[PDB]
């Protein structure tokens, strides 16, 4: 057992200290001369092991990192620093790894309202490994969220600063950290589903996840992609402006190009956007029935899936109860 | 999206 919550608890209030005398209105604490970057370092690889993350829970150490990360980030801000950033990232590891699986560690780190504000900041950062590591904090909280859990989680504005964060994004890993956050946080409220279908270039990118050429032989973008504009597709039905979006980018083709995949998810995701897209709209009702969208449906109402079964029975309901004056 | 612990 090594004490370096003590070291951290000591170096935050050094920080603290000079932030009491130095508000927003001379010399800064450096973290290179106290070595706090290996002391975290230390404590993330830690964190993996449930027998000392028991120990570090009762003690506070859940704080301490969250505190040492805020500060940091307040002090100094979007910095390209290597020490500054790495610090960050074994940080946000550790979080990720103490908020995993924990009710309660999930509840504290959201009602840390400075520490939640420093961390979706750092999606604006350059370093892409740090976007991946901040994502994958943000994922664990939307999972299985308290009520002011998911409150704090859209007070911050993080769906749109991930949405945002996620459109700039180049490298795989970190977007699969964005998109299963961003999955999360659909499911939550609608007010979250509106946020990401406002901001600009948004559902075009997710129509473009659908047919995503992944290295590395994987499924999983395209899986949590098409998830959350299922999720979101309730409220895309309702507005016309957004529905063009999807018509524009051959959203529909897609669709029905995704009931016949291998994967089940994918086709879960298709049949509950299309149950929600097939509501309300002749032309796209219309576009569907000269698709043979109702053959293709017709295959999947007999599944052992509680969700391809109802999901395609229903979109089948609202087809064939809106059927084109064409077909007559 | 689910969870998991850091990669």
């Amino acid at each position: 057992m090594l004490h370096l919550l003590e070291q951290i608890r000591a170096y935050c209030e050094t920080c603290w200290e000079w932030q009491e005398a130095h508000e927003p209105g001379n010399p800064m604490p450096a973290p290179v001369e106290h070595q706090i970057c290996p002391a975290v370092c230390v404590l993330m690889k830690l964190s993996f092991d449930e027998e000392h993350r028991h120990a570090m829970n009762e003690l506070g150490g859940l704080q301490a990192i969250a505190e040492l990360l805020q500060v940091d980030c307040e002090m100094y801000g979007l910095t390209n620093d290597h020490y500054s950033i790495t610090l960050r990232r074994y940080a946000g590891m550790a979080l990720t790894n103490l908020t995993f699986g924990d009710v309660a560690n999930k509840a504290t780190l959201c009602s840390m309202k400075g520490c939640m504000r420093a961390l979706v900041a750092q999606l604006k950062s350059e370093s892409e490994d740090l976007q991946q590591v901040i994502a994958s904090v943000l994922r664990n909280l939307s999972w299985r969220a308290d009520v002011n859990s998911k409150k704090t989680l859209r007070e911050v504005g993080s769906v749109k600063a991930l949405m945002e964060c996620a459109l700039e994004v180049k490298k795989e890993s970190t977007l699969k950290s964005v998109l299963s956050a961003l999955w999360n946080l659909s499911a939550h409220c609608t007010e979250n589903k509106a946020d990401i279908c406002a901001v600009d270039g948004a559902l075009a990118f997710l129509v473009g996840t659908l047919t995503y050429r992944s290295q590395t032989n994987t499924l999983a973008i395209i899986e949590s992609g098409g998830g959350i504009l299922r999720n979101v597709s309730s409220l895309i039905a309702t507005n016309e402006d957004h529905r063009q979006i999807l018509r524009e980018n051959n959203c529909l083709q897609t669709l029905l190009q995704h009931l016949k995949s291998h994967s089940l998810t994918i086709v879960s995701n298709a049949c509950g956007t299309l149950w929600n897209l097939s509501a309300r709209n002749p032309k796209d009702q219309e576009a569907l029935w000269d698709m043979g969208a109702v053959s293709m449906l017709k295959n999947l109402i007999h599944s052992k899936h509680k969700m391809i079964a109802m999901g395609s029975a229903a979109a089948l309901r609202n087809l064939m109860a809106n059927r084109p004056a064409k077909y007559k | 999206g689910g969870e998991a612990l850091a990669d």
